[PDB]
């Protein structure tokens, strides 16, 4: 019944887990380390320590300071001997830090581990510990969503030294008996599998699929406003235009300054030459009152649903020291909006947060580790919001033709490889299918494999992308 | 084996973790927080 969807079905991708099985766990060699920080108290180390001296390991505790420094626990590293193994064990017990959702010591103290171990040139693979933080499923209670932001950071860890980070693990809070069946398996296996998601029953290794996309006689419609994160900067500019086309009476797309900055003249005047009544933010997200402020400040009117998380602010962070302080600096715009947003928008009437995010999220990116945080805490906030109305969204939404900070070097990095540009209009199609799907993971971009395989296997193995039926040949 | 079956019974556990995904479900859509849309179970779990 239908034959131009083709486009819109072909930039149709999602994450999911899948069941595999283990490789050859024998004897472990070495003089394995493990440290969580300095107030340890954790059975779950006893255990470790149980099962890797069955395992023919030397056992070492160590203790960290929260934010101890960067280069005296290398001092302390190099004064030991060679290891080839360290249990992070410090992201037990701490699943959501306070008022401020980056100041995690966890975060930046792994950092800090990494960086001095890289000074040291030890070549331990690291192997990391977490919570309950990624879901076999959407019939699952993500516990916090900070604790992602560690798996979005860690997978470009991955690339810029494949030596180390041997990879994670999920052994769900509470019974961790878990950790004493297998634990030396995963280590030292051979499979090379590094997004483990152990569980309950064997381990659920991270996938990624196809989006299929089966087309339904629904439709939404976008009456008054509509909450898309970036205002008129860039991003929102042309999605601004798209409503225009709809027709939709409203908007309050939030922006960082509004009319000082955003918009213009000639947009203003374009949009209510199309539209009447449609506003901008003027205030900054970031303070709670001033989002009170703003929505006090409405008309009332007109009620809307489809929460949306396209972009906020772009602040650089390709490669450097990388302390934790200057990643919650960058997203303090992005992250605590949304906050903000989550908090006010309770009590009233929509339907979900269906996500958008930069292709950065995805997999790991060279150039753009800084990005990955805010958008894992965002699929963690709508992962949390599927609780209530509609299915939670995990778009990982890629890079315009006409806008876009990742258009300079980046562009020219993966335009030789892989992904090109993107037509506006094409995105609007499939997000209006999207909307009218309620898909949990529908990841939209372009890439050309038979380049892409090649770039991205370079000198680390992957068992990631064995679900697409391009990438076998 | 009936061995395993009476080790479980008599230990006293229970058998329920989640959904398989490895039949090709669409495992997403199949349940929209309101009980009445089209294509929304209600069971979060099982024995499979």
């Amino acid at each position: 019944r239908s034959t131009e969807v083709d486009e819109v079905s072909a930039l149709r991708y999602r994450i999911e887990w899948r069941p595999t099985g283990a490789g050859e766990p024998a004897r472990l060699d070495g003089t394995w380390l493990v440290a969580k920080y300095a107030g340890t108290a954790d059975e779950t180390s006893t255990a470790a320590r149980e099962a890797l001296e069955s395992a023919g390991a030397r056992v070492r505790e160590l203790v960290v300071d929260a934010r101890c420094g960067r280069d005296e626990l290398a001092e302390r590293l190099r004064s030991v001997g060679e290891v080839a193994g360290v249990l992070s064990l410090l992201a037990v017990d701490e699943a959501e830090p306070e008022e401020a959702p980056l100041a995690l010591a966890s975060l930046a103290d792994t950092l800090s581990l990494v960086q001095a171990m890289v000074s040291a040139e030890l070549g331990c693979p690291l192997w990391t510990v977490t919570e309950s933080a990624v879901a076999t499923g959407p019939f699952e209670r993500v516990r916090n969503a900070a604790h992602g932001a560690l798996w979005g950071v860690g997978r470009v860890i991955a690339l810029e030294n494949p030596a180390v980070w041997g990879g994670l693990v999920d052994v769900p809070a509470g019974s961790v008996a878990e950790l004493a069946r297998h634990l030396a398996a995963v280590v030292s296996g051979g499979a090379g599998e590094d997004q483990l998601a152990l569980r309950a029953d064997g381990v659920y290794g991270r996938r990624w699929v196809r989006a299929a996309a089966p087309a339904t006689d629904d439709e939404w419609k976008p009456t008054g406003t509509v909450l898309v994160t970036g205002g008129t900067g860039g991003v929102g500019g042309q999605i601004a235009r798209w409503l225009a086309r709809r027709g939709a009476p409203h908007l309050l797309l939030v922006s960082r300054s509004g009319p000082d900055a955003d918009g213009a003249g000639e947009l203003v005047a374009e949009l209510e030459a199309l539209g009447a009544r449609t506003t901008v933010a003027a205030c900054d997200v970031t303070d709670r009152e001033s989002v009170r402020e703003l929505l006090g400040g409405i008309g009332d009117d007109v009620p809307l649903s489809a929460v949306f998380h396209a972009a906020a602010t772009l602040d650089d962070g390709t490669v450097d020291t990388l302390t934790g302080e200057r990643i919650e600096r960058a997203s303090r715009a992005k992250v605590l909006g949304a906050r903000n947003l989550h908090e006010l928008t309770r009590e009233l009437d929509l339907t979900a947060f269906v996500l958008f995010s930069s292709f950065a999220s995805a997999f790991g990116a060279p150039g753009l580790g800084g990005y990955a945080p805010g958008n894992a805490y965002l699929d963690g906030l709508a992962q949390q919001r599927r609780s209530d109305g509609l299915p939670a969204t995990a778009v990982a939404w890629g890079t315009w033709a006409g806008s876009g900070m990742a258009e300079g070097p980046v562009a020219d990095r993966f335009r030789r490889h892989g992904v090109i540009e993107m037509p506006p209009e094409t995105a609007c199609r499939a997000l209006q299918n999207a909307l009218d799907r309620a898909e949990v993971c529908p990841i939209v971009i372009d890439v050309r494999w038979d380049r892409f395989l090649l770039a991205y296997t370079a000198q680390r193995p992957t068992r990631l992308f064995d679900e697409i039926d391009d990438a076998r040949r | 084996t009936p061995e395993e079956f009476w080790e479980l019974l008599s230990e006293g556990r229970d058998a329920v973790a989640g959904l398989p995904t490895d039949r090709g479900w669409d495992l997403d859509s199949l349940f929209h927080p309101d009980p009445t849309r089209s294509g929304t179970a209600h069971q979060r779990g099982g024995g499979f």
